[PDB]
């Protein structure tokens, strides 16, 4: 039932008349979406009240205004960049009839029901009803490599009525026809409608409609009428819904912030009960703490709950999000500026068009890639051949092999030859020239006859217009070897054999279709002989070979070798027909060529009747070129424990051939097709009516067609019970399929529609909880680019459909090596370091108030200056962490591509779990403990007790602040492993700036200006000149920093990580063997172990050529 | 679309240093820290041990002391006397402090009860004081010049020292009451109201704090040590950091003669008990200390330095052993 040759669009009235056509919202968004801003505004409101305020109103605004300004500036820059990208990538134009004659107009000025004209190689703007063309019978050839991964050219024809009357712009301008068609939908194969014109109705069909992604080729100009437009086009309805993408670390940060909220609430409540009890016991007896307010101890505790909330608010950071955004912006700009990710030929630098998904590049689990245009260059060439059992094409010189370093044979002797074909083999040239072996020339004569291509000689250059890449390559190879296909007509071909022009007489063309798998042609030679030449798949041709064929085994060996080299193989045969047999078969064929009721079956039977006894000639090998460094990239990403799946819309033969050519599949791998997977799943379901589907030690791969993918996933009141049971069964089947697929080495999906690509990506994401990436080009890959966690579009080509909705846009698949193994890994490491240090240094600063609470009656008295609290998070501990988060590397990029195994560190969430958060919190708690309790012990006794004795509250505050700043700015230095000059400058300049600003505030002039604001006048000058104060500061710093150094050293020495081992031995590393293809896997025992047949062509062209439709 | 600039910053290649924490790079800092902390701790401890300090507690809370009668002073002037001895004579300048224990001067409700504008000598603030010192802002109908709870709760106690000589006649000891406050505090932070030459007319329309026996006028007879610049007032206004604190009271200057400043013998302390602290388990002490040429008597820093040096040396040894065992 399932079909391997059709994409399953099914399993997934409109009326047209012709010629009858900035800062406030960002602030609100950040306030509401980000609960931190609302929290800080609530803190401000609390600080307004005088009965509860414990800190001035400066504290929460001075930083908050800076946060708001920075966020607004970044948002404005991002908006400007987005508007730019949009403006400078949306430059496309087309000719339209909006006035007396044609006018140029952008694609946005198109209205449903307006006639337009297109030229060669011009992307179709919207769905069109082809009205006329320069080609005979108004034919038009379109390439749909981006609507689906098919590299062959389809043909569209228009109505006879519109063909013979709309050949001129004069009639098009006055054209007035009605169209009633189906409403817009996502079905690209069929189209039902009707055109009313000249008081008559004409039905429409898909063979008259050009879609948006089509590219017009082999047609000078084409006039049509727009049917759909904008988002209503059949390819725009296949684009998923854009969603807001958030990294895996954002949710962790949210849970972290909620935990900090809870901890702050608990601490405030505890200190509130503490103060209530203290006031009950000691507060009333104290005759000096009289405020004249009749407040009971419980009321005081309740009132100071809010005071302690205000004091400890700084536990939740105020500059976390701005720091994260700046880090991500800098890393994205690093991605943009990368010079290794620069394609010189197309001049297409990389691009990070979303500046919020950076660390997630270091956590990728799966990659899903298109095939046509992503892993391939859309170029294929004729590499080798086998004639009479001799394999030609391997390196040789003269008539005997001499050396590998041989030159390129010159085709000067030929007249039509050019430089397209790069062939390094001389024995073939001598064999052809000598003529001692006529079958050598017969081989290329067959190559130049059996095709169905067209020839254009407008400039006399003999240009070949081929609807199949394989046919084009073979015809070019034949032409270069002296057999050039010059001209064709209804009943003749005019091949020129070694300079002699012989005009044959074509008698019949036996067409190609997926089931037949072969093509043939019966022609009469000028002498009078009748010969049938056929070429096709080896499997379907080895069942029709004559009894006598000495070269059968040698050609079989050649086919095996070609399949071993990952090449597309075809088998060639010919036979001679007698006059009587030919006339009887011609009678039968003409009988079957008129019965249009069941023409296909009668034609197939007639075709089968003649191709019975065939004499072999050899085989041909066509290599489909891949992008440079594709197999190397795949192997590297496999060493990093990343699984690559290929989701292509191309036929099965091409997908399997590319899978073998990319080294995804090998001789060891056992391939399972749709039916085997379906049987396995059925058996498992019956058993269930866990254990691995396959033995662990085996190697396997999956080749699933779209129809079989739908079949195996079941996608082909009592009603509620039925619905729920069916949904449960579908969920179980989907989980089973996902588990089976993730157990195999490689998975390839072919003949899949965009919805199916999105379905597979979503299934993996959901049932495996894995981070997924999607890379591809064209319009069919947009849905999986919008569904995956990260989406990459291959730019550089004229198709900018997948790049619009992508996240990162480079020009070649190779650069994926540096996106993940350098940029993503570094980004993950840097973000984790930033978060750890940030939470450490924010918790080490606010717990001093908690510790001090025990020595001031739990009265919410700050241990820091009223202005130090303001500038701590902005000036003293802001720059160094950002610099470390922008300019930190553990190993060099050249040493990070050489050891992909490092990636796993981010792949398992090891550098920052939900456990490292509490470790950092404990570190901050201990640091604050020491910072407070060492100065306290120093201050209990004498500290420089004389006339100038700094033993008061302000000296205490400045001592603790200095110790805190030094300790934090030395911890940041301990964290960094890439000591750029700017890193050291910031680390040693934050402390200097703190000291300078402190000495500025503690100045006579500022106090004279207004004394209320500043109370710490003269404390710094008279407190930092005592040796005991400096000894206390040094002791605090040493106690805070020594255990960290000891623990880091012990961890590195006993449990070193991969980066440590690489860095220790970095000096002795010199062995780096470049990846090399596995040269030889030749074996014996089986005549054939795989059929490497592959051909891309569509049925119908022979019908056009046999009739006069395709002849001008 | 064009070729990105080739620069050190843009291409993620900036000249940098790669500090691997090699086993030969962390042991040296441990050993250096130990060897530099041990001698400093020894020196600080030795200096602290060589300081002669005498602390006399005269709160009179516990009976059988010759000051308990002042816990219920029916008569406002209550006088005690404390007899003590100095075994070893002091030398050089001597400092006399009054200390309070269990006296929370770091309370938030207490630290903010202040008006730095009025104490700066501002005519506008001299009347209509700041709202922060509300409980002691106005007495009946006029502003209180030193408003706030800090000014009212000021040490009300006079202390004097006498030496019992061989003649059985107490010998008074001169006590200097100047130069016991920060220079900036006396010359910048605190200043008298502007205008006039007589302090009497300067504070016109302002009463005294409700607790002060006499107004700001009679704090001192000298015109350079009365007003808001009084040093006994500045010293108190400088709030302490912990419940227990010592505030400088008097300076005893070394006599130019070779004899000790405080010759060893017997001494009597003459305290006028006026400041009550027994309600909330507070304590009052008088401390006589001598000058050091490194700070003062701080055994805590010396002991901590000794301990940290020893621990650093032990950690260095242990880390060396671990490095050898897992080399
Ligand atoms: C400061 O010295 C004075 C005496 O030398 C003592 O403090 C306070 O002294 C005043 C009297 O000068 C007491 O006045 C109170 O006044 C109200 C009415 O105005 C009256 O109802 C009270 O019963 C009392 O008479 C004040 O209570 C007293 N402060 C106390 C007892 O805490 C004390 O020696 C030193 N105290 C301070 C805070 O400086
Ligand atoms: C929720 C977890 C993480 C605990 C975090 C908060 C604690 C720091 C709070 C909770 C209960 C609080 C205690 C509740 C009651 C008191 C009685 C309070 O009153 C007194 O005993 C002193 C009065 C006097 O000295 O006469 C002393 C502080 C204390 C122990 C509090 C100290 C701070 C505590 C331990
Ligand atoms: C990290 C490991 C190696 C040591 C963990 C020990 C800590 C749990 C100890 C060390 C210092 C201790 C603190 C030392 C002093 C105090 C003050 C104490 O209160 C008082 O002494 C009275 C306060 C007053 O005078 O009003 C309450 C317990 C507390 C916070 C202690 C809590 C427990 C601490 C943090
Ligand atoms: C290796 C590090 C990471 C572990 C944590 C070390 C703590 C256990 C240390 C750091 C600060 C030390 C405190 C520093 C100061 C003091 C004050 C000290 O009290 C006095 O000096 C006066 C004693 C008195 O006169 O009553 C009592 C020990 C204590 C709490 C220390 C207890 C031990 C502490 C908490
Ligand atoms: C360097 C890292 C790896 C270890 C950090 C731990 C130190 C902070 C601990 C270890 C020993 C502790 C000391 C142990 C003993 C004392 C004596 C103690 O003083 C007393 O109470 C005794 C009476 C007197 O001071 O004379 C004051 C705390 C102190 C200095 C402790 C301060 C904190 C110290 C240095
Ligand atoms: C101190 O000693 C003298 C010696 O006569 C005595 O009169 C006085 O009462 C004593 N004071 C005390 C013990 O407080
Ligand atoms: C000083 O002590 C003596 C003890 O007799 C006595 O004069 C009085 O108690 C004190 N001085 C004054 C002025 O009260
Ligand atoms: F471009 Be893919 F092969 F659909
Ligand atoms: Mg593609």
């Amino acid at each position: 039932q399932p079909n391997d040759e059709v994409v399953p669009y099914s399993d997934d009235t409109w009326q047209v008349k012709a010629n009858d056509r900035t800062f406030i919202p960002m602030n609100l968004f950040e306030q509401f979406k980000r609960a931190a801003n609302l929290y800080f505004l609530a803190l401000l409101i609390l600080q307004a009240v005088p009965q509860i305020s414990t800190l001035a109103w400066y504290t929460t605004l001075v930083p908050l205004l800076v946060v708001l300004g920075v966020t607004a500036i970044k948002d404005l820059v991002d908006d400007v960049a987005r508007h730019k990208m949009d403006k400078e990538i949306n430059n496309r134009t087309c000719e339209v009839i909006k006035d007396g004659r044609f006018k140029v107009a952008k694609w946005k000025e198109i209205q449903v029901g307006d006639v337009i004209r297109l030229k060669k190689n011009d992307f179709v703007p919207a769905d069109i009803l082809l009205l006329s063309s320069s080609e005979p019978n108004s034919l038009c050839y379109v390439e749909t490599a981006e609507l689906d991964g098919e590299t062959n050219l389809k043909f569209k024809m228009s109505l006879e009525i519109t063909d013979q009357y709309l050949q001129r712009e004069d009639t098009l301008a006055t054209f007035d026809g009605f169209i009633e068609c189906e409403e817009p939908n996502n079905r690209l194969d069929k189209f039902t409608g009707t055109l009313f014109w000249r008081n008559t109705s004409f039905p429409l069909d898909a063979d008259k409609i050009l879609l948006r992604g089509c590219v017009i080729r082999n047609t000078d100009f084409c006039h049509g009428l727009v049917i759909f437009a904008g988002a209503d086009t059949k390819i725009m309805k296949n684009s998923g819904k854009t969603r807001f993408k958030r990294t895996k670390i954002d949710y962790l940060m949210n849970y972290m912030v909620y935990t900090i909220f809870v901890v702050l609430i608990l601490l405030s409540a505890g200190l509130a009960i503490g103060h209530a009890y203290w006031e009950a016991q000691v507060g009333n007896s104290s005759w000096y703490l009289y405020d004249g307010e009749d407040d009971t101890p419980s009321y005081r505790g309740f009132l100071i709950f809010w005071g302690y909330i205000i004091v400890l608010n700084t536990m939740v950071p105020i500059s976390l999000y701005v720091s994260v955004e700046v880090i991500r912006l800098g890393q994205s700009h690093f991605i943009n500026w990368d010079l290794q990710m620069y394609y010189a030929e197309k001049d297409t630098p990389a691009k990070a068009r979303t500046t919020t998904l950076n660390e997630q590049l270091g956590q990728i689990h799966y990659i899903f890639s298109d095939k046509t245009g992503t892993l391939t260059q859309n170029i294929m060439t004729f590499k080798k051949c086998c004639i009479n059992g001799q394999i030609y094409g391997d390196h040789r010189d003269a008539s005997q092999h001499n050396h590998n370093k041989i030159e390129q044979v010159d085709f000067s002797w030929n007249t039509y030859a050019d430089g397209k074909l790069a062939f390094y083999d001389h024995y073939l040239i001598e064999q052809i020239q000598s003529g001692k072996e006529p079958e050598v020339r017969q081989f290329f004569f067959l190559l130049a006859v059996c095709h169905t291509v067209m020839v254009d000689r407008t400039d006399g250059q003999l240009n070949y217009q081929a609807a199949s890449p394989d046919e084009g390559a073979l015809v070019n190879a034949a032409r270069n070897f002296g057999f050039a296909f010059l001209a064709r007509t209804q009943n003749t071909i005019t091949i020129s054999e070694l300079g002699t022009e012989r005009t044959y007489n074509v008698l019949a063309i036996l067409d190609f279709n997926s089931d037949r798998k072969r093509m043939s042609i019966i022609v009469r030679t000028p002498e009078g002989n009748i010969k049938l030449y056929c070429k096709g798949a080896d499997t379907v041709i080895y069942e029709r070979l004559h009894r006598m064929n000495p070269t059968k085994q040698e050609t079989q060996d050649a086919l095996d070798i070609f399949a071993n080299e990952t090449l597309r193989t075809l088998c060639l045969c010919y036979k001679e027909i007698e006059e009587k047999e030919f006339t009887e078969w011609n009678k039968k064929f003409m009988a079957a060529s008129v019965a249009s009721t069941n023409r296909d079956e009668a034609l197939d039977k007639v075709y089968e009747e003649i191709e019975k006894d065939l004499i072999l000639l050899g085989a041909t090998a066509i290599e489909d070129k891949l992008q440079d460094g594709v197999p190397e990239t795949i192997s590297k990403l496999a060493k990093a424990d990343i699984k690559i799946w290929v989701l292509t819309g191309d036929k099965k033969e091409t997908a399997e051939n590319i899978g073998f050519a990319c080294e995804l599949l090998t001789e060891d791998t056992t391939i399972c097709y749709g039916e085997d997977i379906n049987s396995l799943l059925h058996a498992r379901m019956e058993n269930q009516r866990q254990e691995s589907f396959f033995p662990p030690g085996g190697n396997r791969a999956l080749i699933i067609t779209g129809s079989w993918l739908n079949e195996i996933l079941l996608e082909k009141r009592m009603r509620t019970q039925s619905k729920r049971r069916l949904e449960a069964k579908k969920e179980q089947r989907q989980k089973n399929f996902v588990d089976l697929a993730c157990e195999c080495s490689a998975v390839i999906c072919c003949r899949v529609t965009p919805k199916q690509k999105a379905m597979v990506v979503d299934l993996v994401k959901r049932y495996k909880k894995a981070i997924t990436l999607a890379i591809g080009d064209g319009a069919n890959d947009v849905n999986m680019i919008k569904t995956a966690h990260i989406g990459v579009g291959i730019s550089g080509q004229e198709g900018m459909q997948a790049v619009m909705s992508s996240d990162y846009s480079f020009a070649q698949f190779r650069y994926l090596q540096r996106l993940l193994l350098v940029h993503g890994r570094w980004s993950y490491i840097r973000m984790c370091k930033f978060l750890r240090y940030f939470f450490y240094k924010n918790f080490a600063f606010t717990l001093v108030h908690f510790w001090y609470s025990f020595f001031n009656g739990y009265s919410a008295q700050t241990a820091y200056e009223d202005w130090f609290i303001t500038l701590y998070n902005v000036l003293y501990t802001s720059l160094p962490v950002l610099l470390m988060g922008l300019l930190d590397q553990d190993v060099s990029d050249k040493l990070s591509l050489r050891f992909p195994g490092l990636y796993i560190v981010g792949q398992r969430d090891l550098l920052f779990n939900y456990k490292r958060f509490f470790v950092s919190l404990l570190h901050g708690v201990l640091t604050s403990m020491i910072l407070f309790f060492i100065p306290l012990g120093a201050y209990l006794q004498t500290v420089g007790q004389d006339g100038e004795a700094p033993s008061d509250y302000q000296s205490f505050a400045v001592t603790i602040a200095s110790a805190l700043v030094i300790t934090v700015n030395f911890q940041i230095g301990l964290d960094t492993s890439y000591w750029t000059f700017v890193n050291a400058f910031s680390i040693f300049g934050s402390i200097a700036l703190y000291f300078g600003i402190m000495f500025d505030f503690h100045s006579a002039g500022i106090h004279v200006l207004f004394p209320s604001a500043f109370q710490f006048t003269g404390t710094a000058s008279n407190a930092l000149r005592q040796p005991y104060i400096w000894l206390t500061i040094i002791l605090t710093v040493a106690v805070c920093l020594l255990p960290v150094v000891a623990i880091r050293f012990l961890s590195m020495t006993i449990w070193p990580s991969e980066s440590d081992k690489i860095q220790k031995h970095r000096k002795r590393l010199k062995a780096e063997e470049q990846w090399q293809r596995r040269q030889q896997v030749f074996r014996r025992g089986v005549s054939t172990r795989r059929s490497a047949y592959a051909f891309s062509h569509q049925r119908g062209y022979a019908d056009l050529i046999s009739s006069g439709r395709s002849i001008r | 679309t064009r070729r990105p600039d080739n620069t050190a910053f843009k291409q993620q290649r900036l000249p940098a240093w790669q500090p691997i924490l090699t086993a030969g790079t962390v042991l040296p800092i441990f050993f250096i820290i130990g060897l530099i902390f041990i001698p400093i701790g020894i020196g600080i401890f030795v200096t602290s041990n060589n300081i002669r300090e005498i602390e006399i507690d005269y709160t009179g809370t516990e009976p059988s002391s010759p000051c308990n009668k002042c816990l219920s002073p029916d008569v406002t002037p209550c006088f005690c006397t404390i007899n003590f001895t100095l075994e070893k004579s002091f030398e050089g300048n001597v400092f006399m402090y009054y200390g309070l224990s269990n006296f929370y001067q770091n309370h938030r409700r207490y630290v903010k009860s202040r008006d730095d504008s009025q104490l700066n000598g501002d005519s506008s603030a001299l009347l209509n004081p700041s709202k922060e010192c509300e409980p002691y802002r106005r007495n009946e109908d006029k502003p209180i010049a030193p408003c706030g709870a800090i000014a009212n709760s000021m040490f009300n106690d006079t202390l004097e020292l006498f030496l019992i000589g061989n003649d059985s006649y107490p010998i008074p000891i001169a006590l200097k009451k100047k130069g016991i406050a920060w220079w900036t505090d006396k010359n910048v932070k605190f200043r008298n109201p502007p205008g006039g030459d007589n302090l009497e007319e300067r504070f016109k329309g302002t009463t005294k704090p409700v607790n002060w026996l006499k107004p700001v006028y009679m704090l001192d007879s000298d015109p350079d040590n009365n007003g808001f610049i009084n040093e006994d007032f500045i010293v108190w206004m400088r709030t302490a950091a912990l419940p227990t604190f010592r505030k400088l009271y008097r300076l005893i200057e070394r006599k130019s003669d070779l004899h000790p400043t405080l010759p060893a013998g017997r001494y009597s302390l003459n305290v006028t008990y006026n400041y009550p602290v027994h309600y909330f388990d507070g304590r009052k002490r008088m401390i006589l200390s001598t000058i050091s040429w490194m700070g003062g008597k701080n055994p805590f820093l010396g002991i901590a330095y000794i301990a940290v040096g020893s621990i650093s040396f032990l950690l260095g040894v242990v880390l060396l052993v671990i490095n050898h065992k897992y080399r």
